[PDB]
């Protein structure tokens, strides 16, 4: 199974107090997409034929 | 170097062998008997919890006169009641576990037994030293 | 003219106890059972090597 | 007790007993200052100026 | 740039927060996937 | 089921009895030596403490020889200055308790020639049996 | 009061001695095995790990046929090849730590050795006494 997530996000740096650091999600680069998972669909059949015997 | 290993005896592998066959791997289990701020605590009860039961044990031993010894023989008779069986079925046939489950119910008994005995044999032999 | 205290930006302190001594005392470092402690009273040991005393 | 007859070999630099009272110290001294107070709300502009006198 | 199945599910969001000095504050903005954040009930 | 009940030797319950009469239930309490983030460690340290006294007590009574028996004769001398008395009205009449009481005093000394009567011994018998 | 102290047989400051002469000094060594959130944790934890040391080694001597013994003799022979010597050299001349350097190699099968000595020789002594 391939799980993938393509947006190129970036980390930003904020200073809430003393050495307190916050990571948020900065402006993405490029285009916007929805993460997905792929997987073989042969396989997957296969594999819950021998799950239902 | 001609193929040679270790071919040790280990754990209680031999478990499901004899009764005989099995009391030739006592020792090797008895020295394993003692193998070795929110974790470390607990492992160290663990290990603490191991070395109550194993000195408990050899209490339990020493009280009955058998101390330092694998195999010690007692004065107590072996009553029939418990299982009577015969000798040659026993440490032939039967294995370690099978006569575990089998006397499970009269342990006790018998150690209490020992216990007198043990005593009575001591203040007897005392006072027979003190005789000569 | 604005100052800020040096540490802002890294952590932020913690104000010792007024009652606490900061005074050293001496200490003694004792070996528990089953180990010892060795002192070599050589007076012209030089830190390393062997020593007789 | 004096062991008479007897060479040690003693090394200071690989002593295992300097690390760990370094450690000891460093995590007592941590201890001691658990309790006492935070001071975090020391971190605010300052107006300061200099001390004539 | 998103795409039609991407729509609302992330959310510009900007807001005020303390800085390393508390008397001073910062207006801050960062993203928010749209199941971490609520609305409160125009603005 | 006709009245029975357990009428077990349990702990020092005889300690008021004789010298000779408590002899009897001296293993029930040396069995019962070993009964069994901030509560917890001190529970364990409390178990610790114990089992490190119970070990200290079996490794003294090694050392003078007289390991796995609870009644050890000794080639000590019993010298008279400690308490005279005689046998008859310490095993009969005074308790434990008093006899503790009475010979507190000279424990250590008591210990040292055990030790080393008990190595002299050793020494003594590993030469003989050496020499045949 | 004309002088007197202690003179104590102590530590092991008898350790530049002689084999034999060391000997003398065993027990008390013996003896001084057990001398006795976040600090109390790791000297507990210190306590119990020279309580197993010990207590692994009192095993180890029971299992060789040894316990409450300083000295036991064994049916194991020595064989020349680990260091040949001789006797009058031995316990005249070198010390305990230049014969524990010199035989450090060969230590676990003599354990192994007096292990299976000692176990062959429980087996014949207990068929031996079912015999009679
Ligand atoms: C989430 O929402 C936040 C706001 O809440 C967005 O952040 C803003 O994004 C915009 C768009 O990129 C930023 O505007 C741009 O900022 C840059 C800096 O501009 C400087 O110069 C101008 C004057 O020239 C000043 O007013 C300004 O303060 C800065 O000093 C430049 O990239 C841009 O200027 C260029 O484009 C404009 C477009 O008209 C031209 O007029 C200019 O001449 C020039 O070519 C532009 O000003 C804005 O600054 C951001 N604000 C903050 C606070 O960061 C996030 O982008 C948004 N995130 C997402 C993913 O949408
Ligand atoms: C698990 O159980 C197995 C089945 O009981 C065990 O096998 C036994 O292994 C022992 C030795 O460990 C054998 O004892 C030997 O047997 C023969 C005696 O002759 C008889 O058996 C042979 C072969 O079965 C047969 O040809 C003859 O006619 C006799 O019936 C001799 O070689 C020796 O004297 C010795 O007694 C058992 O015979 C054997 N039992 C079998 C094969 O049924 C096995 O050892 C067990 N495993 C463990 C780890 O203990
Ligand atoms: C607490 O102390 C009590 C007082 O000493 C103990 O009572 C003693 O109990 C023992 C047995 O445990 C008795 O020994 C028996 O005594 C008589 C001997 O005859 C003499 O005593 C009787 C009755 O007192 C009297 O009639 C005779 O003339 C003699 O003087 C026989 O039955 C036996 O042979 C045996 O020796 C003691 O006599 C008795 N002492 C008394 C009653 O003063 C009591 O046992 C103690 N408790 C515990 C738990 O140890
Ligand atoms: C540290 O090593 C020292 C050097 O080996 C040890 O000194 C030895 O001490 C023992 C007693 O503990 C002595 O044994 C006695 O020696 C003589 C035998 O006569 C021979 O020696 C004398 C003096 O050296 C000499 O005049 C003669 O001609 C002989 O050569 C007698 O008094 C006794 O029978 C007994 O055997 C050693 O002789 C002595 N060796 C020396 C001085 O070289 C010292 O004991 C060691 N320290 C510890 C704590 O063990
Ligand atoms: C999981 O499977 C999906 C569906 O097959 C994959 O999406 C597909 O990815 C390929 C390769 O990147 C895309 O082909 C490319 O698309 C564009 C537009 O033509 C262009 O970059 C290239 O010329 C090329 O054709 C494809 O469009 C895209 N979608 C579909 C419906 O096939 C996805 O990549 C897989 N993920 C992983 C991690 O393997
Ligand atoms: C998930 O991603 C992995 C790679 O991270 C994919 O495995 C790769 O699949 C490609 C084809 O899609 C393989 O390339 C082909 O391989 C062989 C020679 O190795 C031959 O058929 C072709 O010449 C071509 O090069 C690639 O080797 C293979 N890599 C590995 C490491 O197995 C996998 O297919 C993806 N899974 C799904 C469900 O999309
Ligand atoms: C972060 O803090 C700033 C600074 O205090 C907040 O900005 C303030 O927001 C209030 C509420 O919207 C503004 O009041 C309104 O402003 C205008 C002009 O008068 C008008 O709509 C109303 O009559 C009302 O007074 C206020 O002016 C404004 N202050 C400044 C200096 O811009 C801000 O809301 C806080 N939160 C965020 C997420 O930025
Ligand atoms: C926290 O602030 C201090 C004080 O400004 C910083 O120390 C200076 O850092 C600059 C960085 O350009 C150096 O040029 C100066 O030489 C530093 N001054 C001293 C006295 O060391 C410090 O770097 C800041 N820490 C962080 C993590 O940003
Ligand atoms: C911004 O996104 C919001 C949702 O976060 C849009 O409002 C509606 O959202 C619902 C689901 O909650 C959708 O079914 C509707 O289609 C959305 N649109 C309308 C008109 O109701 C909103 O439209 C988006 N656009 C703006 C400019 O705020
Ligand atoms: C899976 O395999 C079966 C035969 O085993 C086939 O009939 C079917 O079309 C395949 N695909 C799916 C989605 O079931
Ligand atoms: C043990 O006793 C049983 C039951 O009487 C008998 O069948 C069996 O042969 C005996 N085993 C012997 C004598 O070895
Ligand atoms: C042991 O006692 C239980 C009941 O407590 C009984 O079911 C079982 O059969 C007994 N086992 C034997 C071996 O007598
Ligand atoms: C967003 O889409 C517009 C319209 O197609 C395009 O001009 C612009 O470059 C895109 N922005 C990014 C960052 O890809
Ligand atoms: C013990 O000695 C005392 C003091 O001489 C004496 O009175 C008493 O009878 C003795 N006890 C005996 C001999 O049992
Ligand atoms: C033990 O010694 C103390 C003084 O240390 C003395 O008062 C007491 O009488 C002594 N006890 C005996 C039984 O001699
Ligand atoms: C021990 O053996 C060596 C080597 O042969 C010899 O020189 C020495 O005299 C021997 N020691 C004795 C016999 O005491
Ligand atoms: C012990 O073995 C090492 C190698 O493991 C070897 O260097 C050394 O000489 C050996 N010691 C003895 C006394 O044979």
């Amino acid at each position: 199974i391939n799980c993938t997530r393509p947006n190129n996000n970036t980390r930003k740096s904020i200073r809430i107090g003393p050495g307190q650091a916050f990571y948020a999600t900065g402006d993405i680069i490029g285009d916007i997409r929805q993460a997905h998972c792929n997987v073989s669909k042969a396989t997957w059949n296969e594999t819950l034929g021998k799950v239902v015997k | 170097a001609v193929g040679i290993g270790a071919v040790f005896l280990g754990f209680l592998g031999a478990a499901g062998s004899t009764m005989g066959a099995a009391s030739m791997t006592l020792t090797v289990q008895a020295r394993n008997l003692l193998s070795g701020t929110v974790w470390g605590i607990k492992q160290l009860q663990a290990r603490v919890l191991a070395v109550e039961r194993y000195l408990r044990d050899q209490q339990l031993l020493g009280i009955w006169g058998c101390s330092g010894k694998l195999i010690c023989c007692t004065n107590v008779p072996w009553n029939s009641s418990w299982s009577n069986r015969n000798l040659s079925e026993i440490w032939d046939n039967m294995t370690w576990l099978q006569w575990d489950k089998e006397i499970s119910n009269y342990t006790q008994i018998i150690y209490g037994l020992l216990e007198e005995s043990q005593n009575q044999q001591e203040k007897n032999e005392q006072d027979l030293l003190a005789l000569d | 003219k604005e100052y800020r205290l040096i540490n802002c930006n890294t952590s932020a302190c913690t104000q010792a106890c007024p009652k606490v001594s900061f005074e050293p005392i001496p200490i003694h470092y004792c070996a528990p059972a089953g180990f010892a402690i060795l002192k070599c009273k050589d007076k012209k040991f030089n830190g390393t090597g062997p020593c007789p005393s | 007790i004096h062991l008479e007859n007897v060479t040690e070999e003693f090394n200071m630099w690989k002593n295992n007993m300097v690390e760990q009272m370094h450690t000891d110290i460093i995590s007592l001294w941590d201890q001691s200052l658990k309790p006492c107070v935070k001071l975090t709300p020391l971190c605010v502009t300052l107006q300061c100026t200099n001390v004539t006198n | 740039n998103i795409t039609d199945d991407m729509r609302g599910e992330l959310k510009n969001c900007s807001f005020n927060m303390t800085t390393e000095l508390r008397d001073k504050k910062q207006k801050v903005y960062s993203l928010f996937y749209r199941l971490d954040v609520v609305q409160i009930n125009s603005n």
